[PDB]
DNA sequence: CTTGACAAAAGTGTTAAATTGTGCTATACTGGGAGCCGTCACGGATGC
DNA sequence: GCATCCGTGAGTCGAGGGAAGCACAATTTAACACTTTTGTCAAG
C-alpha cells in the first residue's frame, strides 16, 4: 500500500524492501567487522546473494585440469592471481591451491620410480611427499583387490590431478590433536592445535585435513545478515521510535522542502504508532489468524454436491506451505531449498 | 533473475550451483556415508543419542544463522572436543560428513526440476512440486548407496517421484482423500479412458467396472465417481456479466427460520398451558422424564431419587396424568394442529 | 406406593476386517512454459 | 518533467447457470456375545 507503512518506518524504498522481503538481497543486522572489497561493512546494508556468499564463506574457485596434463603446482602451493597453474589454465585468484583428484601416484622405492594409477572409486589416503614403510596402504578402494599398498619403504609423490581448487585461506601445519574442528569459526589469537603452539591469524571457517594434517581458516566473516520478514521484524523490534521521532523533528528545520517534506511524511507515521499505541513489529505476521468455519462454509447442496469457498483453498495453501517448511527446518534442508520455502510462505500469506 | 517471477528466481538461485562430475559425487557420497558412521560410533563411545549428536553436528555445520536451546548445543560440542585425538577423528569425520551431505543435496536441485516439470497441473503448482522433490531428494541423499557403483540420479530419481506423487495425492484436493483411494480412482479414471478410446463412446459403468477386474461392478465404479467429486467454489460467477455466484443461490439450511421459531414458542406456550390443568406433581413428572426443564429426560429411578418414589408408581401416575391430557385435548382440540 | 419377576434397549469387552498411513523401488536422466494489444483512460500520489 | 504505479468507473431485475504400485504397520469400524439398566406387567 504506497507509500510503505514498514519503508516509511525502516527507511526502506519499495524496491528494496521487495527485495528483502521475497528473499532477493539480504539485509545486515550486525557486520562482526566485515570488510567487503576492502570497505567495512554497516548495518543496514544490502547484500546480494553473490556478496553475502563471499563475506559469509570466503572465495574459492575450481579449475578443471584437461585429461592427462600434469600441473606445474604442487599441492599445498601459494598461487598469485593470474598465474599459470597447468600449463593450459590460469588462476583467477590468489590463495592455496590443493589437488582435488590425483589421477596417478608416483612413489619412489629405495632400493624405483613405480607408478600407481587412481580411478573415479578410489581414493588417496595419504599426503604428498610423505615417507611410507613397506607395507602401509596409498591408496583406497572399494575392493581390496585393486587397493593398492607399497611393496618397500618409500616417498609417495602425488601427480596427475583431475582439477585444483584455488582457495582463499591460511594452512596451518600441526603435530598434536587439534582444538578445533570442521564448520567452526575463528577470530585471530584462537588456539587451534598443539597446546597454543598453533593459533589463527585471521577471521574465517576453520576445517581440519588429516590426509594432509593441517587446519585451513578460510578468510571469511561471521556477518549477520538476513533475508524475509525475520529481519524486517528485527529491524522493527529494534527500533526506538522516541529517538526517530527527535531525530525527525531535528531534520524538519531543514532549508529544503523536499527534506521537510519527508521528514513530515515519516513524522506523521511516527506519530501514529506513538499515539495509537500499536507496536510497528505488529506489522509482521507471527500468527495468522482463521476465519470461522461458518463464514467459509463448505457445504451441501441438495443434490448432494459440496460447495466451498475460496478461503479454504488459500488457508489450505498456506498450512501446506507452513508444514513443509517446518518438515525441512526440522530436517536441516540447505539454504536454497529453505529460502525458496520461506519465499512461498510469504506469497501464500499474501 | 525477476524479482516477480517466483520459478525464474528460484531457477537463477539453483542455476549458481554447478553440477557435480562423477569424481566430486563419489567423493560427497563417500563422505556422507563415512560421516554417518562416524556419528554412531561416537554414540556408541559417549553415549549419547544418535540423533543429538547429528543435531549438534548439523547445528555447528550451518552455523549460527539457523534458528535444543543453543546452550545444549554448546555443552554438547565442549563434551565431543573433550575426547581425546581418537575420537576427535570421528567428531571431524562427521563435521565433513555434514558439510558433503549439504553440497550433495544442493548440486542436485537440477534434477528435481526436471522431474517435477512433468507434474504440472494435478491440482499442486510447479513450485509446490518442485520443494515437495526437494523433500524426496534429502530422502535418497539419506539413503544413498555409493558402494553400489550406481550414479545418484539413477536412485534419486525413485524418491523424487514418490515424494512428488504423494504429495499429488495428499494435496491436491480441499477434501483430502487417502492414496489407495486416490490410486484406486486414477486406475478407474485410465480403464475409463482406455474403453472410451476403444469403444468410441462414453463407456458406462458395467464395462469398467468388467475391465477394472474382479470385485468391482457398477455400483462400486459409481460410488467411486461419486467419492472423486470435487468441491465446486462457492464464489464461481453464474451469468455472463460475473457479478452473481454460487453461493448467491445457496439457502442457509441449519438456522431455523422465522416460522421455524415461532411455531417452536407457541407450542411450548400451548403445552405449558395444557400443563396447568395436571397436577402439582404429575406435570413435574412429565416435564422432568419429557426433559422440559433440565433439558434432558430422565429415567423413572432418577425421578424416584428427586421425589423418594419407586418407579412403578411414577409410570403409572406419569400414564394417569398421559391420559388426563388426551381427555382435555379431545374436550378441547386446542393443540392437534402443532403435530403436523 | 411396594417388590418381583422379566423382554428389551443400551452399554461393554474383544476380534477379524476394512480402511488408512508410511516406506520403498539402484542403468541414467540435472534451469518452465504459456505467453501473445483495440494493451482502458484518466486523475492522484510518489519519487526520482 | 516524467515516469511509474494504483484505484476508479449507476441502479433494480431475470436466466441459466449447476507415476504407479506393492508390501506392511496402525487405526478405525463393524460385529458380536455378554452384562446390564430401563421399561413394563402382576399383583400386594
Amino acid at each position: 500500500d504506497v507509500p510503505s507503512k514498514i519503508g516509511t518506518l525502516l527507511d526502506l524504498s519499495a524496491t528494496e524492501l521487495e527485495q528483502v522481503l521475497y528473499f532477493s538481497k539480504y539485509i545486515v543486522l550486525d557486520p562482526k567487522g566485515a570488510i567487503l572489497n576492502g570497505v567495512p561493512v554497516e548495518k543496514r546494508q544490502l547484500l546480494t546473494d553473490e556478496e553475502y556468499r563471499e563475506l559469509r564463506y570466503g572465495k574459492q574457485e575450481t579449475y578443471p585440469l584437461p585429461p592427462g596434463v600434469d600441473a606445474l603446482v604442487k599441492d599445498g602451493e601459494e598461487v598469485v592471481k593470474g598465474q599459470e597453474l597447468a600449463p593450459g589454465v590460469v588462476s583467477r585468484l590468489d590463495g592455496v591451491a590443493l589437488y582435488r583428484f590425483p589421477r596417478r601416484v608416483r612413489v619412489e622405492y629405495v632400493k624405483e620410480p613405480k607408478d600407481y594409477r587412481v580411478q573415479p572409486h578410489m581414493n588417496v589416503v595419504v599426503p604428498e611427499g610423505a615417507r611410507v614403510e613397506a607395507g602401509d596402504k596409498i591408496v583406497a578402494a572399494i575392493d581390496p583387490e585393486e587397493e593398492v599398498i607399497a611393496e618397500a619403504e618409500g616417498v609417495v609423490h602425488l601427480h596427475e590431478p583431475a582439477s585444483i581448487l584455488v582457495v582463499k585461506a591460511r594452512v596451518y601445519p600441526f603435530e598434536d590433536d587439534v582444538e578445533v574442528s570442521t564448520g567452526d569459526r575463528v577470530a585471530p589469537g584462537d588456539v587451534l592445535a598443539d597446546g597454543g603452539k598453533v593459533k589463527s591469524d585471521v577471521y574465517g571457517r576453520v576445517e581440519v585435513d588429516l590426509v594432509r594434517n593441517v587446519v585451513r581458516v578460510v578468510e571469511s566473516y561471521d556477518i549477520d545478515a538476513r533475508m524475509g520478514a525475520e529481519a524486517i521484524q528485527q529491524l522493527l523490534k529494534e527500533l526506538d521510535l522516541e529517538a526517530l521521532e527527535k531525530e525527525l523533528l531535528e531534520e524538519m528545520k531543514h532549508p529544503s522542502r523536499a527534506r521537510r517534506a519527508k521528514a513530515r511524511k515519516r513524522l506523521e507515521v511516527v506519530r501514529a504508532f506513538l499515539d495509537s499505541g500499536n507496536r510497528p513489529e505488529w506489522m509482521i505476521l507471527e500468527a495468522v489468524p482463521v476465519l470461522p468455519p461458518d463464514l467459509r462454509p463448505m457445504v451441501q447442496v441438495d443434490g448432494g454436491r459440496f460447495a466451498t469457498s475460496d478461503l479454504n483453498d488459500l488457508y489450505r495453501r498456506l498450512i501446506n506451505r507452513n508444514n513443509r517448511l517446518k518438515k525441512l527446518l526440522a530436517q536441516g534442508a540447505p539454504e536454497i531449498i529453505i529460502r525458496n520455502e520461506k519465499r512461498m510462505l510469504q506469497e501464500a500469506v499474501d | 533473475i525477476s524479482t516477480s517471477d517466483p520459478v525464474r528466481q528460484y531457477l537463477h538461485e539453483i542455476g549458481q550451483v554447478p553440477l557435480l562430475t562423477l569424481e566430486e559425487e563419489v567423493e560427497l557420497a563417500r563422505k556422507v556415508e563415512e560421516g554417518m558412521e562416524a556419528i554412531k560410533k561416537l554414540s556408541e563411545i559417549t553415549g549419547l543419542d544418535p540423533d543429538l549428536i547429528r543435531e549438534v553436528v548439523r547445528a555447528k555445520i550451518l552455523g549460527s544463522a539457523r534458528v535444543l536451546d543453543p546452550k545444549t548445543v554448546e555443552e554438547i560440542d565442549q563434551k565431543l572436543k573433550s575426547l581425546p585425538k581418537e575420537h576427535k577423528r570421528y567428531l571431524h569425520i562427521a563435521r565433513e560428513g555434514e558439510a558433503a551431505r549439504q553440497h550433495l543435496i544442493e548440486a542436485n536441485l537440477r534434477l528435481v526440476v526436471s522431474i517435477a516439470k512433468k507434474y504440472t497441473g494435478r491440482g499442486l503448482s510447479f513450485l509446490d512440486l518442485i520443494q515437495e522433490g526437494n523433500q524426496g531428494l534429502i530422502r535418497a541423499v539419506e539413503k544413498f548407496e555409493y558402494k553400489r557403483r550406481f550414479k545418484f540420479s539413477t536412485y534419486a530419481t525413485w524418491w523424487i517421484r514418490q515424494a512428488i506423487n504423494r504429495a499429488i495425492a495428499d494435496q491436491a484436493r480441499t477434501i483430502r482423500i487417502p492414496v489407495h483411494m486416490v490410486e484406486t480412482i486414477n486406475k478407474l479414471s485410465r480403464t475409463a479412458r482406455q474403453l472410451q478410446q476403444e469403444l468410441g463412446r462414453e463407456p458406462t459403468y458395467e464395462e469398467i467396472a468388467e475391465a477394472m477386474g474382479p470385485g468391482w461392478d457398477a455400483k462400486r465404479v459409481e460410488e467411486t465417481l461419486k467419492i472423486a467429486q470435487e468441491p465446486v467454489s462457492l464464489e464461481t460467477p453464474i451469468g455472463d456479466e460475473k457479478d452473481s455466484f454460487y453461493g448467491d443461490f445457496i439457502p442457509d439450511e441449519h438456522l431455523p427460520s422465522p416460522v421455524d421459531a415461532a411455531t417452536q414458542s407457541l407450542l411450548s406456550e400451548e403445552l405449558e398451558k395444557a400443563l396447568s390443568k395436571l397436577s402439582e406433581r404429575e406435570a413435574m413428572v412429565l416435564k422432568l422424564r419429557k426433559g422440559l426443564i433440565d433439558g434432558r429426560e430422565h429415567t423413572l429411578e432418577e425421578v424416584g431419587a428427586f421425589f423418594g418414589v419407586t418407579r412403578e408408581r411414577i409410570r403409572q401416575i406419569e400414564n394417569k396424568a398421559l391420559r388426563k391430557l388426551k381427555y382435555h385435548e379431545s374436550r378441547t382440540r386446542k393443540l392437534r394442529d402443532f403435530l403436523d
